[PDB]
C-alpha cells in the first residue's frame, strides 16, 4: 500500500439479507447476531478478495463510494 | 455509565441468555442497599461548599509553593478552577454513591484523565492530598453502611489518581 | 397380581434402594473431574468472549484492548509506549474492526520485534497460528503455503492470510477477541492440533516472549516434524545404507 | 444504555449541578420496589420458553398464511428464525423491564430492525401482532399471586405494557 | 464453575484490575443470600429419599406406558438408572443452593445435556415432570427465602431440559 | 492422506518407474470391486447412530465405573465428548473404507491421540474396547445383505477389521 | 478456579454424595463472618499502590544489584515488569482471599511462573523476598483499626499470610 | 460364591486376559484399605444381638397387626422364625461386606426368598422395612468410633447400605 | 471360588453362625499378605512373553525328539498350542496370586487335568519341567517377600501336574 495504487481506500454498504441468512441457518451461527446492513471500507489493494470474500458469504451490497478521489 | 443493574444487563446479553440466579441475586444486593449509599449522598451533597473550601485550604496547607508566583496555584482565577475541580470531584462521588457503582465516576473523571494531567501540567497529588482530606473529614459526618460506601469510593477514585 | 392400581409406590421403592450401587464413588477423580489442569488451560477456557458492539461505552473497552493485547502479544508486557493511540481511537468510533484493530496491531514494529526478528520462521508461523487464530498448525501444508506465501508477497499478505481467513471469520469474526480455543475440540483437526496448542501454552503465568534465555526457539517443529514428512523413511535407510556400503 | 438512576445522573450532569430533592426523592422510591421489580424480571425469564410457545401458538392460530407455503415463516429454517427472533425482543423487554429505561432496547434494536425486515420481506404488523400477544401471556404469567407475596404491582404491569406497546409501534 | 465470587474474580481479572466497590458488593448480597439457600440445601438434603421416590413416582405416572415391557422403563435396571438420575438433578439442585449459583448444575448437568439425552434416546420430557414435581413439594417444604431459591434452580433446570 | 490408488503412484515414483502392468491389474481389481466398497462405506455411514449406541451401550454395561460419580465419562459433558470421539473414529474409518488404505485414520486420527488421552487423564483400554465394540457393533450392519444386491464381501469385512483393529491398536 | 463452596462441591461430588450437616456448618460459618473478608480484601484493593510501592522501596533499598546496570531490573521497561508484577501478585492474593481458597493463584497466577523465570534469567528469591515485603507491607493496612467495626481477624490474618507464603514459595 | 478378587478374575478370564494394571490397583487398594472392612465386619458381628432386637422393636411397634392373633408373627413360633429370617439376613449382609461382594448374599439368602415368603403369604414390605430397620440399627454401630483408631469410613458405610438395599429390593 | 476370604466365609456358613475372631484374624493376614502377591502378579504380568518363550524353549531343550516331524511338537500349529498353554497356566498363576488363594488354579486347571492330559496323550512332564523353568525365571524377577508366594505357587501347579 505504499505506492498510489495502497490509497483512495472506498467505501462498501453491504446487506446480508436472507439469501446470506439462508447459508446462516444451514452453516450456524458462530458470531453474535448482527445486523442485516451496514457501512464497511476496504483498502483497493484488498478490495478485490475482500469482496469475493462478501459474495462468498451471500451477503449482497448497495453502492460503493470513493473516500479519496 | 453503568451501575450493577446496567452490567448485568450488558453480561446477559452478551452471553445471548436471559437472567439467572446469580444476576438476579446481586441485583437484589444492589437494590436492597441502594438506600444507605443514598443518604450518604444525601450528607455529602447538604456539605459540598464547606467540603470545597476545606479540600483547597487542606491542599494548600500541604503545598505551600503552589500559592507562590512560579506555580499554577497562584492567582484568584486558579484558585476558583481549584474550587471548580474538586467541586467536580465531590458531585461525581455523589453520582457514584446514588448509582451504586464507580460507573458515573470512572467515566467522568478516570476516562482521559493521566493524559490530561500531562497536558495541563497538574499534579495528581494536589487532587490526591484533597481527596484525602475529605477522606479524614468523612469520618466523621456519616456512620455506618453509608459511611464505608462513601470511603470506598473516595478511595477508589484516589486509586486512579495514582 | 403385582400393582393392579395407577399408584407404582413399590416400583418407585424399588428403584430407588437399587440406586444406591449405582451412585457410588468410582476409581478416583480428583485430578480427573477437570482434566485441564493436567492441561493447565483452565483458565483460557473459563476466560468469556469478548467482544465489542455498536453502542458500546467507555466501559470494558479498555478491557476490550487488555484482552487483545494479553491475546495478541501473549502474556509479554506492552508499555504504554508501544500502544497504538491512533488504532484505538479509530476503534472507538467503529471505523474498523475489532478485526481491523487486530490486523494493525499484528503489522505494527511491536508485535513484529517480538515475532519476527528474533525468531525463525517456522516460530513465525506456530506463534502467529497461537496468537491470531488461537490453534496450533496442523501440518507442514500450512508451514509450507504460510512461508512461500511470506517469501512471495510481503509481511502484509502473510498477516492477511490469518486474519480475513475463512477459519478466523467465523469463529472470531469481526468483533470478537481471538481466545485459546484449540484445547476444545475444533471441527476438522488433527489429534496433534490439541497437543500442539498445549506444547504452545506453557501457563496462564508464562508467555511466549523474545527476551529469554533460549532466544525463542522452535517449540512444535520438532511436534509437527514426522508425521509430514518421514512416511519415506523406510527406503530412505536403505538408500543411505547403499551410500555407505559404497 | 442507561437505567433509571444513570439516566437521572446524565439529566442531572447535563444541567450541571448537585442532585436535588425530587429527583433522589424517586430513585429511593425506586430502590424500594427494587425486590418487587426482581420479581417481575425472574418470572419473565422463568416462563421465557412457555411465553414464547403459546404467543407461537396463537400468531399461527388466528393467522394461518404463514404457516401455508410462500408465507415469511414457511420453511423449517425461516419460522426457526421467527422464534428466535420474538425470543429477542423478550429478552430485551425482560431487559426494560428491568432497567427501567426503554433506551437500551431502543437504540439497540427499534431502528435496525425496522429496516431489516424492509429488506427480508416481513409483514411487520404480524410481528406487532406476536408483540401484543407476548404482551398478553407475560401480563397473564406476571400477574400469578400464587407462590409470592401479595402486592400493588400495577405500577410494573403497566410499565411492562409499555414496553410491549412500543415495541409493537416501533417495529410497524 | 460459576459463583457469585468466581464470577466476579473471572470479570475482574478478565480486565487485569483490583476487585472495586461494586464486585464486593455482589459478593456481599451473595454472603447475605447465603443462608436462606444453605438452609434450603439441608431441607433438600434432609429429605432426599422422599424427594427421589416421589419423582420416580410422577413419572411413571405420567408416562404409563414408559414402563411396559418392550420398552425403556421396563427392567429394574432402567428404573434404577432413573432414580440414579433424579438423585443427580437433585443433588445438583443441592450444589447449586450451596453455591449461590447456577454452576453446578451448568457443569454436570447442562454440559453436553441435548446430546447424551439424544444418543441415548432419553426424553426430557421425564427430567421435566421428575422436576415439576419435586418443585411441587419444594413449594410445600420450605417457607419464604428458601423457597424461592430452590424454585430458581428447579426452574433453571427445568428450562434448560426443556 | 493417500488412497490406494496414489499409495501405488508414490511407489512407482519414489523409485522412478512407471507403473507395472501387475499394479495396473490389482489397482483395476480394486475399481471394479469399488461398488461394494460404496455399499459398505454407506452401510458404515447411515447406520451411524445404531453403531454408536449400541457399542455405547455395551461399554458401560461391561465397566460401570466410567458412569458413576468419580468415573472418566461421568459429569455428562464427558459422556457427550465419549460419544463424539466414538463418532469421530467412526468417521474416519468409514474414510479410510473408502479410500482403502488407513492413511486417514493414521494420519487425521491417530498419530497425537494416546498422549491426548494420557494427558485428559482418560483410560485408553477402555477407547481401545470402545473401538473394538463399535467393530462387532458394525459388522453387522455392514453384512444386512437386504435392500440391496447379492455378493461376496469377505474382503472388506477383513478391511474394515483391520481398520477398527489398527484404530484399537494405536490408541491403547 | 474454585471458592470455598465450590471446592467443598467438588469434594462432596467426588464422594458421590450430598453435602454433609458438618460441611454446610462450614460454609455457613465461612458466609457469616464474609463481610470481614470483604474488608480485608477492599483493604489489600483500596491501598494496593502504597503496598506495592513500600514494598518495592525496600527491596531496591536492601538488594541493590537489581537497579545496577546489568541487573536483572536495570533498564526501565525491565523496573516496569517488576511492578507490574508485583501489583499482579497482589492482585491474585486478593482473589484469593475473596474466593478463600488458593485455587486462583495454582489456576492463573502461578501456573507456568517458574518456569518464565528460569527463562527469564530473574533471581526467583528475589521475586519471594519482594511477595514477602509485599506481605508484611500488607499486613499493615489489614490491620488497620481504623475506618471500620472492631473485631478479631486473626483467621483471615493466618489466610492472607498463607496466600502470600504459597505464592513466594511457588515462585521461589 | 465369590468375592471382589474372584469377580475381576472370571471377568477377565471371560475376556481372556491378564489383569489389568487398573483392575490390580484397585484390588490393592481394596486390600490395603481392608483394615477399615475388618472393623466393620467386627462391629456387625459383635452387636448383632443390638442390632435385631432394636429393628424388631420398631418394626412391631410400628407394625401392630403382625403381633395380633391372626397375624402373621403371631405365635412363638412365627415370632422365632421372624427374629431368625432376620438374624440370618444380618448374617449374610456381614459376609458380604467382608468379602466385598454381595454374590454370597444374593446366592444363599435371595435367590429364593421373595418366592417362599409369598408362598407362605408373609407380607415381603414388612420384610424390607425390617431390613431397612436393622439397616439403620446396624449403622448407628458402625458410626461408632468407640475402640477403634478414628478414621474415613464413608464408602464403607455406603457399601453396608447397598447390602441392606440389595435384600430389602430382592425381597420385596 | 477358594480364597482365603472365601474359606472363612465359607466355613462361618456351613456352621450358621457370625464371623468370629479367628476369621477375621485370617482375613487380616491375607489382606495384609495381599500387597507382595499384587507386585508379584505384576512381575509375572509384565515379563509375560519372555516367560513364554523361554517356558517353550526349554521344552522344546528337555524333550527333543517332541520336536520330530511325526510326533505331538511337530508343526506351527502345535508349537502355537505349546505357546498357549504356557501362557494359560501363567495367567491363572497370576490371577491366583492376586486372589492370594489356589482357587483359580484349582478351577480352571486342576480340576480334570488328568481326564484331559491322558486323552489328548499330553505328557504332564511337558508342563512339569516349563513350570520348572518359570520357577527358575522367578527367581531373578521377583526377590524377597513377593518370590515366597509366586514360588509357592508354581510348585502347587506342578505339585498338581505330579
Ligand atoms: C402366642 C404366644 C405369644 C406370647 C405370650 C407373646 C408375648 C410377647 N411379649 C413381647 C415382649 C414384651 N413382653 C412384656 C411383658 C412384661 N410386661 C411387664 O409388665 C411384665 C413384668 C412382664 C410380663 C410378665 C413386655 C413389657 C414386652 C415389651 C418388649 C418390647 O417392647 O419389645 C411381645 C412383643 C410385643 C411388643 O413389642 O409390643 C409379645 C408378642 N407373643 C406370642 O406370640
Ligand atoms: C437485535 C437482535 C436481533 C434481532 C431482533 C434480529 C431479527 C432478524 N430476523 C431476521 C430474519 C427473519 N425473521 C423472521 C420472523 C418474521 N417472519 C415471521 O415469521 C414473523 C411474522 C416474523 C417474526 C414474528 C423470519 C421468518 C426470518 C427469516 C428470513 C430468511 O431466512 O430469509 C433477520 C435477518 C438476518 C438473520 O436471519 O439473522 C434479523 C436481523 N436479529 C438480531 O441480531
Ligand atoms: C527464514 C529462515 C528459514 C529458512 C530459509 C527455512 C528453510 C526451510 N526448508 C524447509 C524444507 C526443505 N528445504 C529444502 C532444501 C534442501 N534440500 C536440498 O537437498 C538442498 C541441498 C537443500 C537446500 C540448500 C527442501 C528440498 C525442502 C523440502 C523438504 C520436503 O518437502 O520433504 C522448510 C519446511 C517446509 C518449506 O520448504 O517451507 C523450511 C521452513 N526455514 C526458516 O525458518
Ligand atoms: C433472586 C430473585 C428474588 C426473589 C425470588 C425474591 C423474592 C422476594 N419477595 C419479597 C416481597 C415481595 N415480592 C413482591 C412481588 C410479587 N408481588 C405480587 O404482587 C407480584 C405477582 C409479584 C411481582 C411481579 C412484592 C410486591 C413484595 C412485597 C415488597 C414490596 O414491594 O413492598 C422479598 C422481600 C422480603 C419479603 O418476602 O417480605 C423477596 C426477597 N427476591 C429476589 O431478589
Ligand atoms: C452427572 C449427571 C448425569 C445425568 C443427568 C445422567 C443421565 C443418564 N442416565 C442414564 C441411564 C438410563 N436412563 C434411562 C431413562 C430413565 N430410566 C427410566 O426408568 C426413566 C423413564 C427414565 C427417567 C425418568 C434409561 C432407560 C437408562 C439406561 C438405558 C440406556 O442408557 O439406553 C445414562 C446413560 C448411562 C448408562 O448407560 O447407564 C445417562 C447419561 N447421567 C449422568 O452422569
Ligand atoms: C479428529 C480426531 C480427534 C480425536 C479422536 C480426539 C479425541 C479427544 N477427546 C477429547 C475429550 C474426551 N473424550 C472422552 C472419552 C473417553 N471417556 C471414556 O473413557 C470413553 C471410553 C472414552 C470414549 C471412547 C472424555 C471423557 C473426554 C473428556 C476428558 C476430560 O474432560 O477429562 C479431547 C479433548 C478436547 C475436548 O474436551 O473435547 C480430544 C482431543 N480429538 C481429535 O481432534
Ligand atoms: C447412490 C450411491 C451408490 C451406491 C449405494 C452404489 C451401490 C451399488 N451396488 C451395486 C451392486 C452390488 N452391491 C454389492 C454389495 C452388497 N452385496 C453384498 O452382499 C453386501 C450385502 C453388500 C456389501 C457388503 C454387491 C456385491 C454388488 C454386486 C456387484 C458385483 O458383482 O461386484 C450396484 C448396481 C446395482 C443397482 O444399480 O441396483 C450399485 C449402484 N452405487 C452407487 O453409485
Ligand atoms: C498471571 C499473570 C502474569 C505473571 C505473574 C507474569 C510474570 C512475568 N514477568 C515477566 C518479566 C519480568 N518480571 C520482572 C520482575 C522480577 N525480576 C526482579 O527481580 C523483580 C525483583 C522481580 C519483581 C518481583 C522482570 C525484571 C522481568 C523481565 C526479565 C527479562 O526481561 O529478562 C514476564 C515476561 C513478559 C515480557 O516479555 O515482558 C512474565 C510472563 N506474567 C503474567 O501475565
Ligand atoms: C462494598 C460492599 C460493603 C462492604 C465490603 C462492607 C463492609 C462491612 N463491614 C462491616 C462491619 C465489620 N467489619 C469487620 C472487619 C474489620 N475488623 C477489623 O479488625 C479489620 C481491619 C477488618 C477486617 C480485617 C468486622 C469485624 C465487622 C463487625 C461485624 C462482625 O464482627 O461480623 C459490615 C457489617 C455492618 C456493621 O456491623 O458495621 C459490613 C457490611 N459494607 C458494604 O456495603
Ligand atoms: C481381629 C480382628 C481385627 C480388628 C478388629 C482389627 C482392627 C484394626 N484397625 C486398624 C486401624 C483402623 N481402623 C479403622 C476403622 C475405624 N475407624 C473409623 O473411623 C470407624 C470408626 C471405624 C470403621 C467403620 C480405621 C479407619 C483405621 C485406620 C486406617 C488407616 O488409615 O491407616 C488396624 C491397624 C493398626 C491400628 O491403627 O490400630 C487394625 C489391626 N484388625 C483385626 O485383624
Amino acid at each position: 500500500a505504499i505506492t498510489t495504487q495502497g490509497k483512495r481506500i472506498y467505501k462498501i454498504t453491504v446487506s446480508e439479507a436472507g439469501a446470506y441468512a439462508t447459508n446462516k441457518h444451514r452453516t450456524g451461527y458462530r458470531a453474535p447476531i448482527r445486523q442485516s446492513n451496514y457501512t464497511l471500507t476496504v483498502p483497493y489493494d484488498r478490495f478485490l478478495p475482500e469482496m469475493i470474500r462478501l459474495h462468498q458469504s451471500g451477503a449482497k451490497i448497495v453502492n460503493v463510494t470513493s473516500v479519496i478521489s | 455509565s453503568r451501575t450493577v443493574i446496567t452490567e448485568v444487563i450488558a453480561t446477559a446479553d452478551s452471553q445471548g441468555r436471559f437472567l439467572n440466579s446469580t444476576e438476579l441475586q446481586a441485583a437484589f444486593g444492589r437494590f436492597e442497599r441502594a438506600v444507605p449509599a443514598i443518604e450518604a449522598a444525601r450528607a455529602l451533597t447538604k456539605n459540598q461548599d464547606a467540603l470545597v473550601k476545606g479540600a483547597v485550604q487542606a491542599v494548600f496547607k500541604k503545598f505551600p509553593y503552589v500559592t507562590q508566583p512560579g506555580e499554577k496555584g497562584y492567582g484568584d482565577s486558579n484558585q476558583a478552577k481549584c474550587a471548580r475541580d474538586i467541586g467536580y470531584y465531590l458531585r461525581f462521588i455523589t453520582y457514584s454513591l446514588v448509582a451504586s457503582g464507580t460507573g458515573p465516576l470512572d467515566d467522568y473523571v478516570i476516562a482521559g484523565l493521566r493524559e490530561v494531567n500531562r497536558a495541563f501540567n497538574l499534579n495528581p497529588l494536589w487532587y490526591i492530598e484533597a481527596l484525602n482530606y475529605i477522606k479524614g473529614e468523612t469520618g466523621k459526618l456519616l456512620s455506618g453502611q453509608s459511611k464505608t460506601e462513601a470511603l470506598l469510593y473516595i478511595d477508589h477514585a484516589i486509586n486512579a489518581l495514582s | 397380581p403385582v400393582a393392579p392400581p395407577l399408584e407404582f409406590t413399590r416400583e418407585a421403592e424399588r428403584a430407588a434402594w437399587l440406586a444406591g450401587a449405582l451412585t457410588l464413588p468410582s476409581s478416583l477423580g480428583h485430578t480427573e473431574t477437570h482434566g485441564q489442569e493436567r492441561i493447565r488451560a483452565v483458565g483460557a477456557l473459563e476466560a468469556a468472549q469478548v467482544t465489542l458492539r455498536a453502542p458500546f461505552t467507555e466501559e470494558q473497552f479498555q478491557g476490550a484492548l487488555y484482552a487483545i493485547y494479553k491475546q495478541v502479544f501473549g502474556n509479554t508486557y506492552v508499555m504504554e509506549s508501544e500502544r497504538p493511540t491512533t488504532a484505538e481511537s479509530q476503534l472507538k468510533d467503529g471505523r474498523i474492526t475489532v478485526r481491523g484493530f487486530i490486523r494493525l496491531l499484528a503489522k505494527t514494529e511491536a508485535y513484529k520485534s517480538r515475532f519476527l526478528y528474533t525468531t525463525s520462521q517456522n516460530r513465525f508461523i506456530e506463534l502467529n497460528h497461537k496468537l491470531l487464530l488461537g490453534r496450533a498448525p496442523y501440518d507442514q501444508a500450512e508451514i509450507i503455503r504460510h512461508l512461500d506465501l511470506w517469501n512471495s508477497q510481503g509481511y502484509d499478505a502473510e498477516i492477511d492470510s490469518y486474519i480475513e481467513s475463512e477459519e478466523y471469520q467465523e469463529f472470531f469474526g469481526e468483533e470478537v477477541v481471538p481466545f485459546f480455543r484449540g484445547f476444545k475440540y475444533q471441527v476438522g483437526q488433527n489429534p496433534l492440533g490439541f497437543n500442539g496448542l498445549v506444547r504452545l501454552y506453557d501457563g496462564y503465568a508464562g508467555s511466549d516472549t523474545e527476551r529469554n534465555q533460549s532466544g525463542q526457539v522452535a517449540r512444535l517443529t520438532d511436534r509437527l516434524s514426522r508425521p509430514v514428512r518421514e512416511q519415506s523413511s523406510v527406503d530412505r535407510i536403505e538408500r543411505l545404507l547403499r551410500s555407505y556400503t559404497s | 444504555m442507561n437505567d433509571v438512576f444513570t439516566r437521572a445522573i446524565a439529566q442531572a450532569d447535563l444541567k450541571g449541578s448537585f442532585l436535588l430533592e425530587s429527583d433522589l426523592d424517586k430513585l429511593a422510591s425506586f430502590a424500594k420496589e427494587g425486590v418487587k421489580r426482581l420479581d417481575a424480571v425472574a418470572a419473565l425469564t422463568n416462563n421465557a420458553p412457555a411465553i414464547i410457545s403459546d404467543a407461537a401458538h396463537k400468531l399461527f392460530a388466528e393467522q394461518q398464511e404463514l404457516i401455508q407455503p410462500g408465507g415469511n415463516a414457511y420453511p423449517h429454517r425461516r419460522m426457526a428464525a421467527c422464534l428466535r427472533d420474538m425470543e429477542i425482543i423478550l429478552r430485551y423487554v425482560s431487559y426494560a423491564l428491568l432497567a427501567g429505561d426503554a433506551s437500551v432496547l431502543d437504540d439497540r434494536c427499534l431502528n435496525g430492525l425496522r429496516e431489516t425486515y424492509n429488506a427480508l420481506g416481513t409483514p411487520t404488523q404480524s410481528v406487532a401482532r406476536a408483540v401484543q400477544l407476548m404482551k398478553d401471556a407475560a401480563m397473564v404469567h406476571l400477574k400469578s399471586t400464587a407462590n409470592v407475596t401479595v402486592g400493588d404491582c400495577s405500577s410494573l404491569y403497566s410499565e411492562a405494557a409499555t414496553y410491549f406497546d412500543k415495541a409493537a409501534a416501533s417495529i410497524a
